[PDB]
């Protein structure tokens, strides 16, 4: 076997994240278990999720990971036989720029949902006496969209602390901004201290070459005798599903037809809209792959 | 190292390789830095003197081997039921044996537990899978043993002798056992190898004591080690009784061998004898000495 | 080690359960003809159980019912044997079965 | 190190057997038909104690073999028994650990073959006889003591308090000493209904 | 970790989960580096031998169990309401238990507060509102057991007598109590079960003690424990003052049991024998052995 | 692990509160004809509750009265088994239930 | 791919079933979990189309760090591990250097 | 383990007494008459071997115990005797410890 | 060390499971007539087993 194929690259399984957000909850708000929504497979944020805002970009994000290993020696061996990692210590770090009322509550350690800005305007935000330890809920989001396919690559942290805040330059030709370290910790409703994920449709393209469940070999269609009515009412438009052999909705990736819109016309999403009485044939297909329905018409 | 080799078979029977070819799989290792394990602990006595302090004997101490296991399995219920299995290998009341294997043979010093074992590290075990246990073990024999030499002479005759040869290939003294049937009265050799313990060594060269005459029935074990009673019948008999205050003295001392003497007379039936010399040692392994 | 063993490993054992073990934690490469089996024991060498595992192309399934396993104690010696077709059995797990339940 | 390996001198041994819990036990290993082919019949009609037999449910003929061997070639064994039909019962002896080749001592209980043979074992569940048979009628309760005499190379069958042999046989060709020293025993019925079967069994070394 | 779960009960009844699922919903958690908590203290003696020191037995030792906890709530007052908590789980009198439940079973240990708890940090705890306390408790009992098992024989025969059967799963030997109602002479195993600690282990196979006659109304708890009297009468009668140098003197060996015969005879009104057997093991976990 | 095994776990009881296992918790494909039962005993053995959970395609959801759980001591013992159509009860969870409320 | 992030999270990621429309959540373990794989590290020099294939066996490697990594707007997301190699007791080396 | 180790309870005992050192031995122990109740008597008059009986001397009847016991309950004795003169002779099998019951 | 030795090393055995030391561990060029075989013995020395 050749060099190139024993390699077996791809370029596409690089993932760019070029916008990135985070959001933060309180430790009250139900955690997010994962972000795709289970409609249509978009972008889902669970309610009581708030972003920070901008961040600046030079700084980027970072990830550290550290980790407490511990050498095995054994007696017959001049090498340690094994290593035990008794921990993985995630944290994160970014330096954003808004002064909103999460960024600042994060900041400083404090709630300031009970502070009411004077008469006009004006708000002062003490500095507690003792720190206060607070959780949150931590999402970091990252999109790279190819090909208005965009992918959207996650990290889920149900339970982030402020470990450290670095010092700030005032410096009167950049803006002011808050530079927070975020040390994650196990949540035990939840079972994990980080975890990561991926969706949208370019996920979807790349999945079977990534490696997770099966390669999308034979395109398998919703049951193909659906009857639909010509006169308006609840019958009058059926909806089609388009699934893979490996348990993936392929519907917005396949292109819906009709080879007779006059018994049944077919939109984009795979709705089928009963117009004249008879049979029709609705081919949805991917590259090589088809699935093809017998719709029947009645007035 | 597949230069060495050390097992521990427990006092239940059950095999574990702490060391060597094969070592770890029934999930127990070795750690490193294992203590009062290769030479038997002496202590050397000394009596003040014009010079300052005069030799004056050694003796021989029980042997406290502190040593540490890795106890390890990829899933904790395994890994506890291995744990329960090496806690169950050891007692304190009765001893299990731990060999080592080398070029020179395979030495065994049985040791039991001289206290509670410390477990595990400072959180719980079942978060690692793979967790230390510090055994403090005790020799109270504090010598290595190989299994003994024995030899046997059988005779139909009334009155006979037989010579075995004996030879103390290991570095510390030995102490002969002989079996000997009944009826019979039996003499056996007490040389002394030129020991001058008693100030009698070119004296017992040739040293031979009697046994009592022995009754129908009434077999009997010599053993001269004295962590034991000399003469002890088959048949609960008091032949030591009967033998009017002597003893075996001498030890096989190192170096020394040769064809001791066996006398057998007023025997009917004719009779046999066993001599058994064990093979002690100082070290789990040694080139053989001469 | 000349000669590979087996691997020591644990069962769970329930009560009012019924005792599975899944043929993603048993995957290989079995030739149609393939069997499979599971034998209990206790601490004298009698045998307290004996099931035959489905074996499929690419896995080994074992499903009991609650009442066959019912009489193994926690504690006993499991053995785990594969039999490819024209071959000996060979052992690939054997071990300990625990009953992990509340005690009465 | 050794100068020779010698057999370890084991001592005569005892074993018994009742059959009063659930389930028959690991003490029996089951034979010819597999595991799960024995099991315990209540017998509560006739008021009598329970015995051990195959489990009708699913199978007709079944063999046990003890799980521990006999130390000794020559052994006793005294079995109480119950007839509460029509079979076959065989106290074996001298088996392997297959029950391949064994001695054994067989009472049949029927409308004409109410009688006892000493058979050699072909299999746990297959035999063939050697010698005449002997006429016996088996009651409930009854004791019959097996003794198997290797000085004598004999085979014989007491009933009762008797010390005169019931049945008897010598010279038979079964092979002895190590790895062949394990009991058991037998049951074969025509019906699916328990026959005469023991519901006490002792094992000795030695006679 | 779910493989092992450590819970307090408390002297006032209160219920603390410690470690394990469920642990700090009381606000106190376990902290790690918790001693003489997994092998009870066993110290064994040695006289001088020929080679050393000969083995001359073993003592169990009490438990001192140090170990820290913390008390934790994001307020102060609560904080203080937990800690106040805690410290009235515990006493120097009076014991409260300490449970480890795995894959093994539940075993409790009876602590007490071997000296005064040393909580907080340097500065004042209501700072923080979480705080270490260090406690130093010690088990009389070393051992970790379970709940004894208890078996009932009642008949209204004049004469009887039954099968308790008996069997010591755990490692260590134990001690049965028996519950005897009144009137009636009963008769009560003492078997060995091959213990030479009288040098009576096979002559006392099948020992059967006979209890002295009781009157109407001398209800007996006869323990064999060495920690109580045997003969304890309800009424205050002095019952061990009619049985003549007679005792129980055997505990439930480890792996023996039997079915154990007890006669009742010259009972009126028949008779209740009531038999505990204890389950005591030196490990908090252990698989079963035999 | 070769077996499928219960998981340990503590369930919280209040007096006066109403005992409820939230369904985000209880995740898992669950066939049509799937069951849910939920076993509380004590010491001995004896049963003192047995509830059904209300399982969906993808939860499990218990939810009972204050009146059902007031016999329900701190320390009892309870398991959770699912049983998915045409197969035998499988124990997910087992412990132990502690009370989380105003002790008298 | 799957190898690369069950290498990152010490997890074995082959029950990870994609959702309805391909997404995946890949947690990290409640502990690391202590995995071993074996490496094969080969690198081809071509020379007047007769290539030298120089290669590193290690019959058994596991994860010893991780390096923080960066999120930038203009950079793909990388992953730097650390693999150390130990002694495999079946072939008797650690590491191994070849070439064909 | 318990395959290959007999246990001392699970083996056939075998003793023997024969009185020709006219000594009793330790292995009988007097009941009821107390220590020092048996005495071995030599039977020289006629050709006989010394025998076992009460101590005449301050008894006219006695029992001795074997120190050890059976280890099952089916038993065979095997006694050889002699008739002196008038007198009861009691065999007992099946006693408990201190000989309270038996059959004979 | 100027003459060849043995290398110690353990065998594994299982009680109804088939005994099995595979190619690759025994590797090495070996002409053809080149005949192996295995040898058991118990601590006397008495050979209990010989294989091919």
């Amino acid at each position: 076997t050749d060099f190139y194929t024993i390699k077996d690259a791809q370029a596409d399984l690089a993932i760019a994240p070029l916008n990135l957000t985070v959001l933060l909850a309180p430790y009250s708000t139900t955690p997010a278990t994962t972000l795709e929504s289970p409609t249509d497979g978009s972008l889902a944020i669970p309610p009581g999720y708030k972003s920070v805002g901008h961040f600046e970009k030079q700084a980027g994000l970072t990830l550290g990971n550290e980790f407490d290993s511990k050498d095995i020696e054994a007696y017959g061996e001049p090498e340690p036989i094994r290593t035990i990692i008794n921990k993985r210590t995630t944290t994160f770090d970014f330096a954003m720029y808004q002064n909103q009322r999460n960024v600042l509550e994060l900041i400083w350690t404090q709630d300031f949902s009970n502070i009411q800005p004077s008469e006009f305007g004006g708000i002062v935000l003490e500095a507690p006496k003792v720190p206060k330890n607070i959780y949150y809920r931590a999402i970091l989001v990252g999109m790279d969209d190819r090909n208005d396919r965009p992918i959207w690559l996650y990290w889920l942290m149900p339970k982030v602390k402020l470990d450290k805040l670095d010092n700030q330059t005032l410096n009167d030709d950049n803006v002011i901004e808050y530079k927070p370290t975020l040390k994650a910790f196990r949540d035990d409703v939840v079972g994990y201290s980080v975890a990561q994920g991926f969706a949208g449709p370019g996920w979807r393209d790349l999945v079977a070459t990534a490696g997770f469940g099966e390669a999308l070999t034979a395109l398998t269609i919703t049951p193909g005798s659906p009857t639909v009515t010509v006169a308006t009412g609840a019958s009058h438009t059926a909806q089609l599903l388009v699934e893979g052999d490996n348990g993936i909705n392929y519907t917005p990736d396949v292109v819906f037809t009709s080879s007779a819109p006059d018994k049944a016309s077919v939109s984009a999403a795979g709705l089928v809209t009963g117009v004249a009485a008879g049979s029709a044939t609705i081919t949805a297909t991917k590259g090589a792959l088809t699935a093809t329905a017998t719709v029947t018409v009645t007035a | 190292t597949d230069f060495l080799k050390i097992e521990l078979i427990g006092r239940d029977g059950s095999h574990w390789v702490l060391s060597g070819p094969g070592m770890g799989q029934q999930g127990v290792t070795l750690n490193p830095n294992l203590q009062q394990f290769y030479d038997a602990p002496v202590k050397t006595l000394y009596v003040p003197g014009p010079f300052g302090e005069e030799y004056a004997g050694k003796r021989v101490q029980r042997r406290e081997i502190v040593f540490s296991v890795q106890a390890y399995d990829e899933d904790p219920d395994t890994w506890s039921t291995v744990d329960s299995l090496w806690r169950w290998a050891w007692d304190y009341d009765e001893e299990s044996e731990l060999r080592v294997s080398t070029s020179d043979g395979t030495r065994f010093l049985k040791v039991r537990l001289m206290e509670e074992p410390k477990p595990y590290y400072e959180k719980d075990p079942h978060i690692t899978a793979d967790n230390p246990i510090v055994m403090t073990v005790t020799a109270t024999f504090p010598y290595w043993q190989d299994e003994p030499e024995e030899l046997i002479w059988t005779t139909l005759s009334t009155e006979d002798m037989t010579r075995f040869p004996v030879r103390n290939d290991g570095d510390v003294p030995v102490w002969l056992k002989w079996t000997l049937t009944a009826p019979g009265l039996w003499i056996l050799p007490d040389f002394s190898w030129g020991n001058d313990m008693y100030s009698r060594g070119r004296e017992d060269l040739g040293r031979t004591v009697a046994m009592p005459e022995l009754v129908a029935g009434e077999h009997v074990s010599v053993d001269s080690d004295p962590r034991v009673q000399t003469l002890i019948a088959v048949n609960g008999m008091p032949t030591q009784n009967r033998w009017k205050g002597n003893d075996l003295l001498y030890p096989l001392m190192p170096g020394k061998g040769a064809e001791i003497p066996v006398q057998l007379k007023n025997a009917p039936e004719g009779g046999a004898c066993k001599l058994t010399r064990p093979r002690w040692y100082s070290r789990p392994w040694s080139r053989p000495g001469v | 080690m000349l000669s590979t063993g087996p691997i020591m490993e644990t069962l769970t054992l329930t009560v009012g359960s019924a005792f599975e073990i899944p043929g993603w934690k048993l995957r290989g490469e079995y030739p149609a003809g393939t069997t499979s089996h599971l034998v209990f024991t206790d601490a004298a060498g009698g045998t307290l159980g004996e099931f035959e595992g489905t074996v499929s192309a690419k896995e080994i399934h074992y499903l009991q019912a609650p009442d066959d396993v019912k009489n193994i104690p926690h504690g006993a010696n499991f053995q785990l044997f594969v039999t490819y077709p024209s071959m000996q059995p060979q052992c690939l797990y054997f071990g300990t079965a625990i009953r992990k339940e509340p005690r009465y | 190190p050794l100068s020779t390996v010698v057999s370890p001198e084991d001592s005569a041994v005892q074993y018994k057997a009742n059959f009063v819990g659930q389930y028959i036990g690991p003490m029996w290993k089951p034979m010819g038909n597999g595991w799960g082919s024995l099991g315990i019949h209540t017998h509560a009609l006739i008021s009598e104690a329970p015995s051990m037999g195959p489990n009708y449910s699913l199978f007709s003929s079944a063999a046990a073999r003890w799980l521990w061997s006999m130390n000794m070639d020559s052994v006793t064994i005294v079995v109480r028994v119950l007839n509460v039909g029509a079979g076959k019962f065989n106290v074996i002896v001298c088996a392997d650990y297959q029950m391949q080749t064994y001695l054994g001592i067989q009472f049949e209980t029927g409308i004409s073959n109410n009688k006892v043979h000493v058979i050699t074992g072909d299999g746990p569940l297959n035999w063939g006889y050697q010698g005449d048979a002997v006429n016996n009628t088996t009651a409930n309760g009854d004791v019959y003591t097996i003794k198997y005499n290797d000085l004598l190379d004999t085979i014989s069958c007491y009933k009762g308090t008797s010390l005169t042999p019931l049945i008897e046989a010598s010279g038979l060709d079964v092979p002895h000493g190590e790895g062949f020293r394990y009991t058991g025993l037998a049951w074969n019925t025509a019906l699916l209904s328990p026959g005469v079967e023991p519901t006490a069994w002792e094992a000795k070394d030695g006679v």
